[PDB]
């Protein structure tokens, strides 16, 4: 009913009304040139690349920004657009600089493409070019400024998407000059997508400058393990090596953003790597042995060990298959202490519901909401894709945001309520003003960070959150199916390894310190040996030698997340897959592969060989482990909320102070970053 | 800019030479290692910086159609020189 | 236009109504009829018209084509049939060219041709080679380009360049032995299609 | 003996409805009872409704709930958490 | 004339594949995803077929990266998941199919750069 | 070369080499990039 | 499920070709191993006849079958008329093969292939 008719070169097609001219076009197949208009940015219309004749009508159109009539025949192949095009092509081209043997966008450069196809094959001017200084932004964009074609893509992105009025154009007319005027660093958790959806050579990669060509690049779908937020990515490669990172656009998890440590933190992976399984000598030092080897010292020691004798903990960037694989073998002898790094309280349900841990409304979920409240955490660098989430939903939906912790920048104005616990139970008891807010709301959001539940008094917390969430269901204000609760996680491996039944936190272990212990990428330093036995076995796998590695008698040398095939969870519980893009290093092995073999060398074979077995084994423990880019509804929060009030636990008087106050404690959190030295040139940058 | 490294082997212009513990070493046992000593990144430097008197200059490398593609160098900066993409010529504004 | 191909549509014009002139005489046969825009006129029949319609074609006093030109096919792995068998005709009398096109997949047999044309002998052993495509009645199928006792068939969309297996002389045994394909430089593939599209006369509908 | 239970089920097909039922109504009186137990509820799509017991050394039984009734769950659940299997 | 046969079809062994690179093999069927630097998606429209990536090293003379994958360079074109999955049984291929993701519609406003009251007005141009 | 000398460059070989094949002056090939990979050096005291 | 046939017309026709099919190589592998002066024996050449013929022993597609004895009789044709040489016939065995670990832990310790 509300459809209106228009026309693509006589082909009729059906569009709400509002849609533009280039929309019309796409309906049909038709992609009109472009350099200006990016769907995820405001219009603009200054490129006028994208002029196209409406019959009838004398002057062309910008097909980006017109709104399409009723009736409307759009000709997008007509002389006269055709005209337009090479016209506008010929102007881009005037200026710009002879650079593409030189210039890294060669090859993969909508404006030499779009030229090929659109534009005319030689040049009438005769004059000399402009040529314009470079600006430093910054260790992670390289500005070559003459080849800028002022679409001002750059400017709404950082304006709209980072929430940073840092770019701009200074001076008129030919001598227009995109840049912030002052010297000034353009340092944001989401600064290195101006590389991306910058057209041509402007703005590039530094780390990746001049290494590789586009044709010669073979593409791996895969996903980032930075973070929770499981953002899609491609891993290019050339040879046998990661060459850089590439968004991949997911519509309901990252869009075609990545953050600046999913994007740069590769070049960790090329240092401090463990590629030779190590056993001490005689002298007590690591030194290099055959698989054989170490995995025999290790299976005599697990032989001799039973029970609450053997644990481990698991890393922040394990797999799935790992994590069965280990819980199997450790069960085998009867072991059940298998810990996590990252705690979740377990008083009430702890880990039996998943909805108790999920980011449960998704984070599509965050566009449909109305009020958000976020309660100790900084999204903008435990999530930063999440809070992007939430800043476009508070510049579309005019979202009202509130927190409770320290006010840190979210690059969108919030309300803070202050960083005091306390503040939960008078929203709940109903004193405190916004408690009328949420009970206004309609779709009420309610985010718990997984980094104020590692306080002591997280249970607390959690219950006293849980319980404004109750309120608002009991209120009745909300639909029925919608969801308020939720976790933010920061850790890609937490929601898998609760999945499975894992112990969130290293307190099972405090309590009963294990002869044999092991660390399973654990490089966050919660159990060291001041914690165990004299005489403790401890076993590190892992794919860098970080925190675990220098304190164990036997180093397995793993897998990192590029050179396997592994399942992580996001924190919504959407199970994803990584992708091989390239093999492990040296003797290094995939780390299930590892567990399985040491399994049979222990005489307690693992009854899967194969990487679908393994994932058959998954599926036995938690289905949704194996539907793969699935969000799975979990239920029961009443069940979970009566349980939470069972047992009281008092909030503790210190204020919710996140992890991460500003940009310097963004670019190094997992052991891949650390050993980055283009995260040390941000970290440097941004103190310096 | 040749230089060798503690055990003889000479450093070629990328930086590559073999350690002491690569038996890769092995082939130019009797024979020799072919490393070229006329080291680009030092034969620029010694070029002059040459003064112009615009602000922007152009360059095509010398020789015309034999040098290479026509580019534009912005000398507005003071602290540094303009150099140029392809050939590495260095012009500064008088 | 100096540098764009001149039209002929005199010649498109008299390709176009034998074409239709065709698909008149053996509708038992003529799927489909075509002339590309630069005068080639294509036939386009069920499997079991290979005998009658290049007999006609051979024979008939407005055809005329005895001489077959070529004889090869095309692996298209997206379709259910595969297999594109492609018979290019010349013919002197009537100074023209003209393509019959038939289908085929991995097991279904096709009528060999060799009654028709004598040359149909070796262009259907290098199809029977190359892509596996079996003629029936065929006076001799073997392979005739591969080694002998080569397996598979090369040309198929899905076999790799370098093949599977690749040979060596081996003095232990003292003859040439064939072992598993290792490459010092594997083969570096290239993704060269632009993302922009060039040709709209050739969009296909969404 | 036991060790951790785990129990499988649907959120929409009427095969799991029984076990719908009895987590709504009688699981916050089990974890009460079994307080230190493990009792891992995963939910997902189509699959039909299961109940894994894992004991002592890894060795895992799984009983089908599907169609069951909630009273059928609760007996189940009571077979299970008397074994030493 | 005809016969009648219930078998599924399959090929395995009569393609000459050795029996390594059937069994163990990974394909994978999917729509590659637009290369983000570019906006054009005309490399979108398509379904593509790979294998898994297998080792590569370091060729002892050059440094040039040798393979022993046979297939690593295979990549099939089909017009349609369900020809891609045909093709992949018949082969004897495991296989995952991952959905083709399509951008979804965009409501755009030019003159929402410009609102009296909302937090989309632009502060520059 | 008497009537139209050569240009004359700096770098220019002054002195031609013949055919060096055969001799201990012939080309031996190698890799000329450096080392892609880092591997983690473990500590030089004891400490399990 | 309506096709054309190749030579039979169901899997007892079919298989009726496939034991002419290995009669003819039976009889045939002790002028081989004469001819090509092989130096491995009447049994072993039988015995590898017989290990390709099992590995097909699976199958139950009438077509199918018909092309593996089409091919089978290509290979036949190309040995009794001394097309193939020696190099050709010996390729059956793999000599220079070394053996390929085959369960877990040897292929765990060689490399990352399944
Ligand atoms: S931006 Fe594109 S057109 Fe400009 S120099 Fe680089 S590759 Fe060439
Ligand atoms: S730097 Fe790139 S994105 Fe920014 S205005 Fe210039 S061409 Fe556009
Ligand atoms: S894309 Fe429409 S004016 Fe730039
Ligand atoms: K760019
Ligand atoms: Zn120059």
């Amino acid at each position: 009913s509300n459809l209106i008719e228009v026309f693509v070169d006589g082909q009729s097609v059906m569009v709400e009304p509002g849609t533009t001219v280039l929309q019309a076009c796409e309906k049909v197949g038709m992609q009109i040139p472009r350099f200006c208009y990016h769907e995820r940015l405001s219009v603009a219309g200054n490129c006028r690349m994208c002029l196209v004749e409406i019959e009838k009508a004398p002057k062309v159109v910008a097909a980006c920004a017109m709104p399409v009539m009723k009736g409307w025949n759009i000709l997008t192949n007509s002389e006269k657009t055709k005209k337009a095009r090479e016209g506008v092509m010929e102007f881009l081209l005037a200026n710009h600089p002879l650079d593409c043997p030189i210039c890294d966008q060669g090859g993969e450069c909508d404006l030499q493409d779009q030229s090929m196809m659109f534009g005319s094959d030689r040049s009438r001017f005769l004059e000399g070019k402009r040529a314009v200084e470079d600006k430093n932004i910054g260790p992670l964009v390289k500005t070559i400024m003459t080849r800028c074609i002022q679409c001002t893509r750059c400017i709404r992105f950082a304006s709209e998407i980072a929430g940073v009025d840092d770019l701009g154009t200074t001076g008129r007319g030919n001598d227009m000059q995109v840049g912030t005027y002052i010297e000034k660093m353009f340092m944001s958790e989401l600064s290195g997508n101006i590389i991306d959806i910058c057209p041509v050579g402007a703005l590039t990669s530094k780390p990746y400058a001049f290494t590789a060509r586009p044709w010669e690049t073979r593409k791996t779908e895969s996903i980032d393990v930075m973070d929770a937020v499981g953002s899609n990515i491609v891993v290019s490669t050339r040879t046998g090596e990661v060459m850089r990172i590439l968004p991949r656009m997911h519509e309901d998890i990252n869009e075609e953003w990545i953050s600046d440590k999913t994007r740069f933190a590769y070049d960790g992976l090329k240092r401090q790597r463990l590629t030779e399984p190590m056993v001490r000598n005689e002298k007590g030092l690591l030194t290099h042995t055959t698989w054989e080897d170490a995995l025999s010292r290790v299976a005599g020691m697990l032989q001799s060990f039973q029970g609450n004798d053997v644990a481990a903990i698991a890393g922040g960037l394990v797999d799935a298959e790992a994590l069965i694989a280990l819980k199997d073998l450790l069960n085998r002898v009867d072991s059940d202490t298998l810990c996590t790094e990252e705690v979740f309280p377990t008083a009430g349900a702890g880990t039996d519901l998943r909805s108790n841990y999920l980011l449960n409304t998704t984070i599509a979920g965050v566009e449909e909401a109305d009020v958000v409240l976020l309660v100790g955490t900084n999204p903008r660098f435990e999530a930063p894709l999440f809070n992007a989430r939430i800043r476009k939903s508070w510049l579309h939906n005019d979202l009202k945001v509130a927190l409770i912790g320290s006010p840190v920048d979210l690059t969108y104005r919030y309300d803070h309520l202050g960083d005091s616990p306390k503040i939960l139970q008078d929203i709940a008891s109903g004193s405190h003003p916004f408690s009328q807010v949420l009970q206004e709301a309609k779709k009420p959001m309610v985010i718990l960070g997984s980094s104020a539940l590692q306080r002591n008094d997280g249970a607390a917390i959690l219950a006293a959150v849980s319980n404004i969430a109750q309120k608002i269901r009991t209120s009745s204000g909300v639909t029925g199916d919608w969801k308020v609760m939720n976790i933010l996680h920061r850790i890609a491996s937490q929601v898998a390894a609760l999945d499975l039944g894992y112990k969130p936190g290293v307190e099972a272990i405090q309590k009963n310190p294990p002869k044999m212990l092991f660390l399973l990428g654990a490089d966050g330093g919660c159990i060291t040996r001041q914690d165990l036995p004299k005489d403790c076995f401890i076993v590190y796998q892992g794919h860098h030698g970080d925190v675990g590695a220098p304190i164990a008698d036997v180093i397995l040398p793993g897998a990192a997340y590029t050179e396997k095939s592994a399942t992580y969870v996001n924190t919504e519980g959407r199970a994803q897959q990584t992708k091989v893009a390239v093999t492990p290093p040296g003797l290094a092995r995939e780390d299930w592969k590892i567990i399985r073999a040491l399994s049979e060398i222990a005489g307690m074979t693992l009854p899967y060989d194969t990487l679908d077995q393994v994932r058959n084994r998954l599926e036995e423990v938690s289905p949704n482990l194996v539907r793969y880019d699935d969000v799975e509804g979990a239920n029961y929060f009443q069940q979970a909320s009566e349980l939470s009030k069972l047992v009281n636990q008092q909030l503790l008087a210190d204020p919710l102070v996140p992890p991460q106050l500003t940009i310097k404690d963004f670019y190094m959190t997992d052991s891949i970053s650390r050993a980055s030295q283009t995260m040390a040139k941000c970290v440097k940058a941004v103190t310096e | 800019g040749v230089r060798t490294s503690p055990t003889g082997e000479k450093v070629t212009h990328t930086g590559q030479v073999y350690d002491d513990g690569d038996y890769r070493k092995v082939r130019f046992v009797g024979r020799q290692k072919e490393v070229n000593e006329n080291f680009a990144i030092d034969l620029i430097a010694e070029q002059p910086v040459s003064q112009v008197g615009s602000r922007v200059i152009s360059c095509d490398g010398g020789g015309g159609a034999l040098g290479h593609p026509r580019v534009y160098i912005n000398l507005d900066k003071e602290t540094k020189t303009g150099t140029c993409g392809y050939c590495g010529l260095q012009f500064r504004q008088q | 236009r100096p540098t764009v191909r001149p039209r002929n549509d005199v010649a498109h014009k008299q390709l176009s109504a034998f074409g239709e002139y065709v698909a008149e005489i053996l509708p038992k046969y003529v799927q489909q009829v075509q002339v590309s825009c630069f005068n080639e006129l294509e036939i386009c029949i069920h499997p079991d018209g290979v005998i009658p319609v290049l007999t006609f074609l051979r024979d008939h006093s407005n055809a005329q084509f005895k001489s077959l030109a070529d004889l090869t096919a095309v692996d298209i792995p997206t379709r259910q049939n595969r297999f594109e068998i492609v018979y290019n005709l010349l013919s002197l009398r009537f100074n023209s060219r003209i393509r019959v096109k038939t289908y085929t997949d991995e097991l279904t047999p096709i009528e060999s041709s060799v009654p028709v044309y004598k040359a149909a002998n070796w262009y259907e052993r290098e199809i029977w080679d190359m892509f596996g495509v079996f003629f029936a009645n065929h006076p001799d199928l073997r392979r005739i380009l591969t080694d002998y006792g080569f397996e598979g068939h090369p040309f198929r969309k899905d076999f790799p360049l370098s093949g599977y297996v690749e040979l060596r002389y081996d003095d232990e045994v003292k003859r040439v032995v064939a072992e598993p394909v290792e490459l010092a430089q594997e083969f570096r593939k290239f993704d060269l299609n632009s993302p922009w599209e060039a040709f709209p006369a050739y969009r296909q509908p969404p | 003996g036991l060790r951790e239970i785990r129990i499988h089920l649907c959120q929409r097909s009427p095969g799991s409805q029984g076990v719908r039922d009895f987590i709504e109504k009688r699981y916050v009186e089990l974890k009460k009872a079994n307080p230190d137990l493990p009792i891992l509820i995963r939910e997902c799509s189509d699959v039909q409704p299961k109940l894994w017991a894992r004991y002592a050394f890894g060795q895992e039984k799984n009983v089908s709930l599907n169609n069951f009734s909630a009273d059928q769950v609760t007996r189940a659940l009571e077979n299970v958490l008397s074994s030493k299997a | 004339q005809l016969i009648t046969v219930d078998e599924k079809l399959d090929i395995t062994t009569i393609t000459g594949v050795p029996e390594e690179h059937i069994k163990t093999r990974k394909a994978r069927i999917f729509v590659p995803a637009r290369n983000n630097m570019q906006s054009g998606v005309n490399n979108t429209k398509k379904w593509k077929m790979e294998f898994d990536t297998r080792e590569r090293w370091e060729n002892p003379l050059m440094g040039w990266a040798s393979t022993a994958d046979p297939l690593s360079n295979l990549v099939l074109t089909f017009s349609t998941k369900e020809d891609a999955v045909a093709f992949a049984e018949k082969n004897g291929w495991s296989y995952d199919v991952e959905e083709r993701k399509v951008p979804k519609p965009k409501s755009k406003s030019y003159g929402a750069n410009f609102s009296w009251n909302k937090r989309t007005r632009v502060s520059t141009k | 070369p008497t009537v139209k000398p050569p240009t004359a460059r700096k770098f220019i070989w002054t002195n031609h080499k013949f055919n060096l094949s055969g001799t201990p002056q012939q080309y031996v090939p190698y890799s000329t990039t450096r080392k892609k990979i880092q591997e983690w050096v473990p500590p030089s005291t004891p400490y399990k | 499920t309506s096709v054309k046939p190749i030579f039979s017309r169901d899997m007892n026709e079919a298989k009726r070709r496939v034991r002419e099919l290995y009669r003819a190589w039976y009889r045939e592998v002790p002028n081989t191993v004469h001819l090509f002066q092989l130096d491995i024996s009447v049994k072993q050449g039988r015995d590898k006849v017989r290990e390709m013929f099992k590995k097909n022993a699976h199958i139950t597609d009438p077509r199918v079958v018909d092309l593996l004895v089409i091919k089978g009789k290509m290979e036949l044709e190309e040995t009794i008329k001394v097309w193939k040489q020696r190099t050709h016939v010996m390729r059956f065995f793999h000599e220079t093969e070394a053996p390929r670990p085959k369960d877990f832990l040897s292929k765990f310790y060689v490399g990352h292939d399944p």
